[PDB]
Parts: structure tokens; sequence; C-alpha cells
């Protein structure tokens, strides 16, 4: 967890869970970054705020 | 008393997936009851669970 007023600009692939997988995806880790699924035609929950 | 170290840390099985709790935190954590549901399915039906 990140403390209040703390900045991390690193975009690279790092440890996700409690077990470091040493860089490249594998060894029961996952890809940390995700993208928004925003669709204009769906309801309130998918609307950006 | 169930030993989850040889069940997880040994990596003797094919795969495992956790929800809401890390697999390394299950040694120091536990709940009231634990159940085991045994059934046989196909490979394409694994994602349906």
């Amino acid at each position: 967890n990140l403390k209040p007023f703390e900045r991390d600009i690193s975009t690279e692939i790092y440890q996700a869970g409690s077990t470091p997988c040493n860089g490249v995806k594998g060894f029961n880790c996952y890809f940390p970054l995700q993208s928004y699924g925003f669709q204009p035609t769906y309801g309130v929950g998918y609307q950006p705020y | 008393v169930a030993d989850y170290s040889v069940l997880y840390n040994s990596a003797s099985f094919s795969t495992f997936k956790c929800y809401g709790v890390s697999p390394t935190k299950l040694n120091d954590l536990c709940f009231t009851n634990v159940y085991a549901d045994s059934f046989v399915i196909r490979g394409d039906e694994v994602r349906q669970i």
C-alpha cells in the first residue's frame, strides 16, 4: 500500500502479490496494469467521473 | 489441523487460484469451518467455475 502523499511513476513490470515473480509475467503472477471498459451505451456504473 | 504448506508452497499441483486472500496468508489465517467440494469436469469448463 502507498502512504498518503507518495508518488511512484514507474510504468514497468514489478511484483504484484506477496511472491515476486522476477520481472516477466509467469510463475502464478498477473499483469498489474488494466484498462477502463467505458462504453457510452451502458448505464451509470460504466460512466466516467 | 491442516497443513497448507505442502499443498501450496511445494508447487506439486498443476495450478491454483485465490479469491480475496493470498495463498501465503492462509497459514496464519483461518475461519470457523472449512469444506471441500469434490467433482470432475472438463478442461473447457474450468473457466465456468
